[PDB]
């Protein structure tokens, strides 16, 4: 009858799930103001008291029957009831499996049960002589270096179609994590079986998502219902993070819980062992003080201290690798057995909250339409606004100790350190990312829509629609020394409104400096973007956001860096564009807040974006900017012509890079490029190409693609279907020299054999997406080399080719492509 | 920023009526009460029903408890907490989050109570707390600790009857909260004792919740079930607590989704309120007070809306994270209850030499310095589970 006593904390917890279960997703009624609120069923207030304490609950210690040996009893046989010599050390052979060796540990004072085979026999096999102190050293010296062998061991494991995890050997043996008979068996256990073996409770949870969304029918207005369907994006897109907090926070309670208490007997049972090795050193350093011959307790006596001290440095470490391997894994579980469940949920329920907008759309077609084009503005807003949200997997590691590899994100230690102010997104709110203090004032009518990898601020032309950054203690610094300002900016190309309502007025986008106060301003004249500061003299630098320096409403890296007093350096991209010297201005002291306001802009439909608006303490380098910029596009994303990254079941038309301002068309029976159609953009003698031409198209993962993301990779191949029906861009089933596009739109009678699997990357990492189709058994016996899509003209008309090209040493110029999708900031009219 | 005074006393200083109060308890006694701030009322007298048993076994929700007969029962004693407690509130003023939760604090004002006739009532328990020559203006009381020296929690008399979202404390009527904190015992959180400025503004922050009627319900929490059984709780994720704490931990309602319900609770307080001018005034007070410098206007759907909106931005930032943010100095805990870690209970010595109005724990809040005692005279070790059988 073997015993365990262990603390009230130590047992392994699991959240009730009654609170889980009875929190529900309603369905909601978007108004023009936010979700429907009517008095008339809402609750009359009641005023009875109750007092909030609760008399503790009195506890004492409990004991508990269990028909198996549990892990509890393989920490309780590894404490040292005995601190004397006679102490033995018992592990696992074939003799008697481990599971017998923990009862004669738990039942006798005088044994520990051990995993470890080899220590044991340096420890219990294997016992010193107190003659001479040459032999103990090498006693001594052994026992600490199979014990570090043992216990640093780190063994890779693989599993088929899922990351490659790090685990240990040992700990099967040490907390009966399952049928352990061979210290091997833990591999195979692990494998064939998932991760469910570290957990000790089976967890259950929850699916969410009961209801859907929808736009109220008691709209009146062109703008209420513009205003109206706005909220119902920002309403999902709340939601689509609510979930996944709700989501995180279940894995929390039902998972994580027992990884903890996992990790946590790790920490135990190796200082056990610690314990007793470094206790059997203490004693054998004192069973050698008789019989000195002098400088035998000076040297080699350290050698005790270096035995104590490797001891430990083994055990720091293997705590180390029981961080990388069962935290590590507890995401792992996450990432298979937890997100694809809430992700299908979301899709189904994002699905149902397209039907309903729709449905919204024809209803406002029919009564209070403008006629602007086939009776539909808002569409633009609607495929663009709902994109899927990745998981921001910060939420789990932010509580895990290991430094993870899910963190893939490496930033330069004196670029990070330097940084003070970071205004982003995070989890749909916003917030200063940065780990110093700054007071922020989210204004009001400030909205967020999707960005560049996460959503991005609108500074909307609304008086109320202002962030305000107060000048602490810590940005105090702006007024004597360098700073470096960096923020992705979408400015919307310049229209013939933005020229006509206002033609020299320069209004404010980040304004810190009042009349006759100095301070730094950005603002935008005429349709270009310029630096301004105001000290012993008003010095305004111009910045180009797109060739002639004027806006193209493409997401740009501006970075205002250098104020060195020596310099001012302007980073549009990677690359310098525009600089000036300081020497007349000294200083830029104010106490007037940071403000991100549109002020004097006569044009009332302009939207301004920002992404990620940083401050450094320093004035970056050419180096670092470089760094700087090159640290937010990942050689594994795609974007669009825009800069924001594809999504499935977004309605995109490609227009070819060398070929501006052609869309697709259908010939004769192939895929050819219309008649390039310009347009002024200003309307002042100046023609430009447009851009929303051709086949309205989008791309949905493939049956035969795997890879469970919600976004397309470089990789993930993708078919591409037409909005307009069920048409897919392919290649005939035969096909020998002329490898033209069928664009069949036939996958149904005898044309399943169609190739429309494609590859869509972007070597360069510059919005150009190059569409990459690898080599495949072209029906008829021919076998098709892999190449991207190209340009190939017959007669007067060109046609869509696939040209060979087997790695980057090629001419992939002048095959790209550009993946353009409406927006709101590019008008395409007269 | 907001110019505010706290006045230090001394508990040699006489009752003069104004200032100095005698509170009446649940004992029937009476306890020197002081108004270290304006309706702000702080006694150096500990909770009611006091232990008469020290040591033996905790409850099975906490982890660390500590209990201690002699604990502030002498004048000296009292003194000192009032003087250590003077210090904490001036010290968390100094700050700009601080300020702003004191402002809240002092110029909140629960909305009167309606009796059985109809008409609203101004003296009532909501607002008031008896004394002996009547009844008081009070929003906040501080106590000392319970039977628990180490708890620091935040309780009030309105809560959810049904288990429900719909207490007191939560429909938008205000209440007044008594809050049991102990500058001198500290927790210990990984080898670092918590300072005791930022555990203040925990359940100040609380207390402001609850007194604007805006709070996270308490009657939420997720009990922990060991083995996954009823009967065996080794501890409670209050999502009311956690919220209020910044960190990391994972809830589902977070407070920004909290304040959604503003917008309604706005509207039922006002349907409820419109009887009454004065009653109306002092909800719209309330609202101005809650979202910074308004001016606010409640008529129709859509600016009580707008105004919901202010409220959240503006009392958003309000968070123990947030509050070390701004301090920078104090390191904070990561979590706010990890289930599995360790904690020292650490009581502190020297509370008026080691803490200053400044900075205080001169050497640090490593629990090797300060002279903490590691652990303090009395203990009540957990609940030992044994598993036997062959």
């Amino acid at each position: 009858d073997i015993i365990a006593s262990v603390d009230k904390k130590d047992v392994f917890a699991v959240s009730d799930t009654s609170y889980f279960k009875n929190f529900k997703f309603p369905s909601k009624k978007i108004s023009d103001t936010g979700e429907v609120i009517d008095s008339t069923k809402l609750p009359q207030i009641k005023d009875t008291y109750k007092s909030s304490r609760e008399e503790p609950i009195p506890d004492n210690d409990s004991t508990i029957n269990v028909k198996n040996i549990t892990t509890y009893h393989y920490l309780e046989a590894q404490k040292p009831k005995n601190s004397s010599i006679e102490l033995t050390m018992v592990a696992p052979s074939k003799s008697k499996k481990p599971n017998d060796c923990v009862v004669e540990a738990i039942n006798d004072n005088n044994k520990i049960y051990t995993p470890f085979s080899g220590t044991a026999k340096q420890f219990n096999t294997v016992v010193p002589i107190a003659n001479t102190a040459a032999n103990v050293i090498t006693w001594l010296e052994a026992i600490a270096d199979i014990f570090s062998s043992e216990t640093g061991t780190f063994d890779k494991l693989e599993r088929a179609g899922k990351e490659t995890l790090y685990y240990i050997p040992y700990v099967g043996q040490l907390l009966s994590i399952g049928e352990n008979v061979l210290i091997g068996d833990f591999k195979n256990a692990l494998l064939n079986t998932g991760l469910i073996i570290l957990l000790d409770i089976a967890p259950e949870l929850n699916i969410p998502l009961l209801g859907a969304f929808e736009a109220y029918k008691e709209y009146k207005s062109l703008e209420e219902f513009r205003k109206a369907i706005d909220n119902v994006i920002d309403e999902r897109n709340k939601r689509w993070h609510s979930v996944y907090s709700f989501v995180a926070h279940q894995w929390y309670g039902q998972v994580n819980i027992q990884i903890e208490q996992r990790l946590n007997h790790f920490y135990q049972a190796l200082s056990y062992q610690a314990g007793v090795i470094k206790n059997r050193v203490d004693i054998e350093y004192a069973r050698h003080k008789e019989g000195l011959e002098e400088k035998e307790e000076r040297k080699l006596m350290w050698a005790s201290v270096d035995c104590i001290g490797s001891i430990e440095a083994s055990v720091k470490e293997a705590t180390k690798n029981a961080e990388k391997f069962l935290e590590k894994s507890s995401i792992l579980y996450f990432k298979e057995e937890i997100l694809p469940k809430v992700h299908k949920n979301l899709e189904e329920f994002d699905k149902n909250t397209l039907f309903n907008i729709y449905t919204n759309i024809d209803e406002f077609s029919n009564r209070g339409i403008a006629e602007i084009s086939e009776c539909k503005k808002v569409e633009a807003d609607v495929n663009n606004g709902f994109r899927p949200i990745k998981f921001d997997f910060s939420l789990l590691t932010n509580l895990m100790k290991s430094d993870s590899l899910t963190d893939e994100v490496i930033l330069e230690k004196a670029l990070e350190d330097a940084l003070v102010f970071s205004l982003g997104v995070r989890n749909g709110k916003i917030q200063n990312l940065s780990k110093k203090w700054a007071n922020l004032t989210i204004g009001t009518d400030i909205r967020v829509v999707h960005g560049r990898d996460n959503e991005s601020i609108r500074l909307n032309s609304t008086q109320d629609s202002s962030i305000q950054i107060e000048k602490n203690t810590n940005l105090r610094f702006l007024d004597s020394e360098n700073f470096s300002l960096s923020f992705w900016i979408r400015v919307p190309r310049y229209n013939k409104f933005d020229k006509d309502k206002d033609l020299n007025n320069e209004y404010t986008i980040v304004n810190n400096m009042d009349t006759a106060t100095k301070g730094f301003k950005i603002s935008i004249k005429n349709g270009i973007l310029l630096w301004t500061l105001k000290g012993t003299q008003q010095k305004t630098i111009e910045i180009p956001l797109s060739n002639t320096k004027v806006s193209d409403n493409i997401w740009r890296h501006v970075a205002i860096i250098n104020n060195k007093d020596g310099n001012c350096t302007i980073y549009v991209d990677g690359a310098q564009k525009n600089a000036v010297s300081l020497s007349g201005l000294d200083e830029i002291t104010n106490t007037l807040p940071i403000t991100l306001q549109l002020v004097g802009n006569k044009n009332k439909k302009q939207f301004i974006r920002l992404d990620q608006f940083n401050i450094y303490e320093k004035a970056l380098s050419q180096t670092e900017v470089g760094k700087l910029f090159s640290s937010y596009f990942k050689d594994s994303d795609i974007r669009d012509y825009w800069g924001e990254p594809l999504a499935y079941n977004k309605t995109y038309n490609m227009i070819n890079i060398a070929y501006q301002g052609r869309g697709l068309q259908s010939t004769n029976n192939k895929i050819s490029l219309q008649p390039k159609a310009v347009f002024d953009p200003t309307g002042d003698g100046s023609y430009i190409p447009r851009l929303y031409r051709g086949y309205d198209v989008l791309l949905q993962k493939d049956s035969q693609s795997k890879t469970t993301d919600i976004m397309p990779k470089k990789d993930d191949l993708i078919n591409i279907k037409l909005k307009s029906g069920h048409n897919f861009v392919g290649f005939n089933s035969t096909i020998d020299t002329s490898q033209k596009y069928l664009k069949l739109t036939t996958a149904l009678l005898s044309e399943v054999d169609d190739p429309k699997g494609f590859k869509l990357m972007s070597l360069k990492k510059d919005n150009w997406i190059q569409i990459k189709k690898e080599t495949w058994m072209s029906k008829n016996g021919n076998v098709i080399p892999q190449g991207l899509v190209g340009k190939r003209s017959v007669d007067s008309d060109v046609y869509l080719y696939l040209w060979d090209w087997e790695t980057e040493k090629d001419d992939y110029s002048e095959k790209q492509w550009s993946f353009i999708c409406q927006d709101e900031g590019w008008i395409d009219s007269d | 920023m907001i110019p505010i005074n706290i006045k230090d006393f001394n508990y040699s200083d006489p009752v003069n009526n104004q200032d100095i109060i005698l509170v009446k308890n649940e004992k029937g006694s009476f306890d020197k009460g002081f108004f270290v701030a304006d309706k702000i009322l702080l006694v150096p007298a500990r909770y009611g029903n006091i232990s008469t048993d020290e040591g033996g076994i905790t409850s099975k929700k906490e982890k660390a408890h500590v209990d201690k007969k002699i604990y502030l029962e002498t004048d000296s004693e009292k003194n000192e907490y009032l003087k250590n407690m003077t210090t904490l509130l001036k010290r968390m003023n100094s700050y700009s989050t601080g300020n702003k939760l004191l402002n809240l604090i002092i110029k909140g004002e629960p909305i009167y109570s309606k009796d059985l006739q109809g008409k609203f009532i101004e003296q009532t328990p909501s607002r008031y707390l008896d004394t002996n020559t009547g009844k008081r203006r009070v929003n906040v009381m501080i106590t000392g600790p319970g039977s628990n020296v180490l708890t620091k929690k935040c309780t009030h008399n309105g809560m959810g009857l049904e288990n429900d979202p719909n207490g007191k404390h939560s429909n938008g009527t205000g209440i007044l909260s008594t809050i049991e904190f102990s500058p001198n015992y500290l927790i210990a959180y990984n080898k670092c004792v918590a300072d005791p400025v930022l555990t203040l503004f925990h359940e100040l922050v609380h207390s402001m919740h609850n007194l604007y009627g805006i709070a996270f319900p308490d009657n939420v929490k997720v009990p922990y079930n060991a083995l996954k059984d009823k009967n065996l709780v080794s501890g409670e994720e209050a999502l009311s607590e956690i919220l209020t704490f910044g960190g990391k931990d994972l809830t589902t309602e977070h407070l920004e989704t909290l304040w959604k319900k503003l917008a309604e609770t706005v509207i039922i307080v006002k349907d409820f309120v419109k009887t009454d001018t004065q009653a109306k005034d002092v909800f719209l007070n309330n609202l101005r007070f809650l979202s910074k410098n308004e001016n606010i206007k409640i008529d129709t759907i859509e600016d009580i809306v707008n105004g919901t909106l202010k409220i959240k931005n503006n009392i958003s930032n309000l968070t123990e994270c947030e509050f070390c943010k701004e301090i920078g100095d104090v390191r904070i805990r990561t979590r706010y209850a990890v289930h599995s870690e360790d904690v020292t209970p650490v009581e502190v010595v020297d509370f008026k030499n080691n803490y200053k109005l400044n900075s205080g724990f001169l050497e640090g809040q490593d629990i090797s310095k300060k002279y903490f005692i590691t652990n303090p005279p009395k203990m009540r070790r957990r609940a030992l589970r044994n598993f036997k059988c062959t």
